[PDB]
């Protein structure tokens, strides 16, 4: 009942899996990851890149897919306690979506920064590529995709006195997208 | 349903938990990358903290989202500290960096890829802004402020880098040395783009809708326009 | 490491470096090493790669596992960049401080004004020791001697703790109210301003005085402590001593230069004529980093990287000894994995298929005259 924490979820499963990442690359961007035309390379770091391309294809088609069949179909009555519930539910895909963001747009690009400084580039696929451009971007675009998705598919607003407050909560969670509605000119 | 104003209040708050996160994630996010891809750094290095590019273009290629989240959070919620909150995200963005990739991953001591100091311009636009409320105003003098408080704001910081040594026979400052014993390579691809430019912008906002209420209403970077007012800061140096 | 990707004549046709040396091998962290060696920048400088106008001479290797003491360029101190003039000819020194353990790649690079960092060869130098033992002291004109790798860190950190607490602390200020809906809600029906309540003006404008009074405050306290100091120092050092080579006594002359696709050898006819007294030997091609060697004329000591030295790569039809006042022409292959493996063999891709190297003779009691050759190479597939 209300908002769980499948938002813990949606939390740590970033930060378990990117600072997985970071151990990975922190070990092997040293021995294998400095010379791209050794063969150490192509197997720790090359064959990362198609592994990733694939997953991401995958998961953004099952999870796109799967939103969008399962879209509530007849919408038109179902309660104001579940247009309560799920613009929470909504608002937890925003949170991994920006989460995401930060992994992506903050960590790992000003690192592909700090890496371009210290090693001369080999190809155009460094570690930091591999990781900053193939598997960041993807990964927080997607989070992007299924957040607008959920919300269209599942939320009829995409078709003392303390008071003044506690009864404005009918179609309330228009709060909803005066946030999606302003992350909006604030991300470009 | 929702029950009592017991439970919305409630409600209500643990929404401004969830959006608050949201809203500060997405600036840092967005706001590093801005930095970034305009200024490939002055920032990044002490011995690049100079008296007249570092102190010209800092404070104009950065008022942008303060401007803008500026114009959003006070006109619509009048929640005055829009400027302030993104430069602490961009701040916080740096720093996790700097620490543990900067120094962490690539050996690069703290005291010489350490960041510039922000929030003060920051407070004098939040205010500003806030007293006396309108953006004209904000935008002549409270612009002007963040300009001008930029450097000195940032000189406890850098002042003990510039004292002066003989070394091996040239004056050189501290920081000038510390570039020189760091070994530093090229610079040395830049295009950060393709999904930068445009992909990851037109899955994130779409936002439209269909629907308007596009709070894309960023007229409020004339409220950058105080590049002006910033660059007197500079011809501010000697 | 960076080279190898870079296009092969650019590689060839920029920065030949030769009487390269490595004081040590092996090193204890916070000892020293001394690269030493020549560079003479190509007379044939590619397009499309600025005149080093103004240049940098640096050093190639994965971040500051050595901190660079000094480098000279010429007898003279080079923090700055400098103007390399083309067609001179250099010597440079660099040395080194150890700072992290383990197997670094170092490499001797020049970095260049409009496109390109121009990578040298690289040695692997070993560093044993503990990072935690590396110190790097300097002594100011200003009595205090400190320690580089942590000089003015704790004062850095509190500024910046300081001032993000502030901004924290005036967030914070509002986000103890209600933060979005409610406040959304009071701006959009009915007027705003309810929610700002001077004293929130009198809190504002206390921020605002306070935070212009601490940056002056700060500032000047700053120039009590620190009150002497001077700005960056900066700017391109003109006037680089060359080195005053003698006029080479053998001349040669390159027709035909060809490479196998695919393949690991280049081979060129030359014409070598031997002008002043002294019957000479062709002892090596240096081409791109990689040395080709005849070794029953010529033998490195200079414990030159592995990878690069082709110990017997060099063969010529004939090099018995060229006596004085001979003119031959002789059929010469450098050969050596050195040339697919750092990709020279790429040339193929290069809009530009020309070459240059150097040749070093030498004489009978073993002193030598450089030649620099270059010429167009074409690629032969049948
Ligand atoms: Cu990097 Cu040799
Ligand atoms: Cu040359
Ligand atoms: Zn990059
Ligand atoms: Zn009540
Ligand atoms: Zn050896």
């Amino acid at each position: 009942l209300l908002d769980k924490k499948w938002l813990t979820f949606a939390l740590a499963i970033y930060t378990v899996f990117y600072l997985w990442v970071r151990w990975y690359e922190g070990v092997y961007g040293w021995s294998a990851g400095l010379d791209s035309f050794a063969p150490e390379f192509e197997t720790y770091w090359m064959n990362f890149l198609y592994t990733e391309i694939v997953l991401e294809i995958v998961t953004a088609s099952i999870l796109w897919g799967y939103l969008w069949k399962t879209r509530d179909r007849n919408l038109a009555a179902l309660t104001p306690r579940e247009e309560l519930r799920r613009n929470f539910t909504h608002l937890v895909w925003l949170v991994a979506y920006a989460w995401a963001i930060y992994w992506g747009a903050s960590y790992f690009t000003e690192q592909d920064g700090t890496w371009h400084q210290t090693i001369v580039r080999d190809t155009d696929f460094t570690p930091s590529h591999i990781i900053e451009f193939y598997l960041s971007y993807p990964i927080y675009i997607i989070t992007g995709f299924a957040a607008f998705i959920y919300a269209k598919t599942r939320l009829p607003f995409f078709a003392h006195t303390f008071w003044f407050m506690e009864e404005l909560f009918v179609a309330p969670l228009h709060y909803g997208f005066v946030i999606f509605g302003w992350l909006a000119l604030a991300v470009m | 349903a929702v029950r009592s104003h017991a439970e919305a209040v409630q409600v209500s708050r643990t929404i401004d938990w969830m959006a608050l996160f949201v809203v500060f994630f997405v600036i840092v996010g967005s706001y590093h990358i801005h930095a970034m891809l305009t200024m490939g750094d002055w920032d990044f290095w002490s011995d690049w903290k100079d008296r007249r590019l570092w102190v010209t273009v800092t404070p104009i290629v950065l008022v942008t989202f303060p401007a803008a989240v500026q114009s959003y959070l006070w006109e619509r919620y009048r929640l005055p500290w829009g400027a302030t909150v993104c430069v602490l995200g961009l701040l916080l963005g740096e720093w996790i960096n700097r620490y543990f990739n900067f120094w962490g991953w690539t050996y690069f001591p703290i005291n010489f890829v350490f960041p510039a100091s922000l929030v003060p311009g920051a407070i004098i636009l939040d205010t500003v802004l806030m007293l006396s409320g309108s953006y004209l105003f904000t935008a002549i003098v409270g612009a002007m402020g963040w300009g001008l408080i930029f450097y000195p704001g940032n000189w406890p910081i850098i002042a003990p880098l510039h004292v002066p040594v003989e070394y091996n026979g040239m004056l050189m400052s501290i920081a000038d040395i510390q570039g020189y014993n760091y070994v530093r390579t090229g610079t040395p691809e830049y295009i950060r783009m393709v999904e930068k430019g445009t992909l990851r912008t037109f899955g994130k906002d779409v936002a439209p809708v269909s629907a308007f209420f596009s709070a894309f209403m960023s007229i409020l970077i004339y409220f950058m326009w105080h590049f002006i007012g910033r660059w007197f800061s500079n011809e501010r140096f000697l | 490491h960076g080279e190898k990707s870079q296009a092969a004549f650019m590689r060839m046709r920029t920065i030949h470096w030769y009487d390269l040396s490595w004081s040590k091998e092996k090193v204890k962290i916070n000892e020293t090493v001394e690269i030493k060696g020549k560079f003479h920048v190509f007379e044939g400088w590619p397009e499309t790669v600025d005149e080093p106008d103004v240049a940098f001479l640096n050093v190639g290797m994965p971040g500051p596992v050595f901190i660079r003491k000094e480098s000279y360029i010429g007898g003279q101190l080079v923090p700055r960049s400098v103007r390399l003039e083309i067609g001179k000819t250099y010597d440079f020194r660099v040395v080194l401080k150890a700072r992290r353990p383990g197997d670094w790649h170092v490499h001797t690079m020049m970095n260049v004004q409009g496109g390109g960092p121009i990578i040298g060869p690289g040695k692997w130098i070993t560093v044993e020791g503990s990072m935690s033992e590396f110190r790097n002291p300097v002594t100011t004109l200003t009595g205090q001697t400190v320690d580089l790798e942590n000089y003015n860190e704790g004062n850095t950190y509190f500024w910046h703790a300081f001032w993000f607490a502030i901004g924290v602390a005036w967030i914070g200020y509002w986000s103890r109210r209600p933060i979005f809906i409610p406040r959304l809600l009071m701006v959009d029906a009915g007027r705003a301003d309810e929610l700002v309540s001077a004293t929130d003006r009198k809190v504002a404008m206390g921020f605002l005085a306070a935070t212009i009074l601490i940056v002056v405050m700060a500032m000047s306290s700053a120039n009590s402590k620190y009150p002497i100091t001077i700005p960056l120092q900066a700017g391109t050092m003109r006037g680089m001593k060359p080195l005053e080579l003698p006029a080479p006594t053998v001349s040669v002359k390159v027709e035909d230069a060809t490479y196998r696709v695919p393949g690991r050898a280049m081979r060129m006819k030359l014409t070598i004529t031997n002008h002043g007294n002294s019957p000479i030997r062709l002892g090596e091609f240096y081409t791109a980093s990689v040395r080709f060697l005849d070794s029953d004329v010529y033998k490195d000591t200079t414990g030159y990287p592995e990878d690069l030295l082709a110990e017997d790569g060099l063969s010529v039809s004939d090099n018995s000894p060229l006596a004085p006042g001979e003119t031959r022409t002789v059929d010469v292959t450098a050969s050596d994995a050195a040339w697919e493996v750092y990709r020279l063999s790429d040339i193929i891709y290069d809009p530009d298929s020309r070459f240059a190297g150097l040749l070093f003779f030498f004489d009978a009691t073993g002193n030598r005259q450089v030649v620099q050759i270059d010429a167009p190479l074409i690629p032969s597939f049948m």
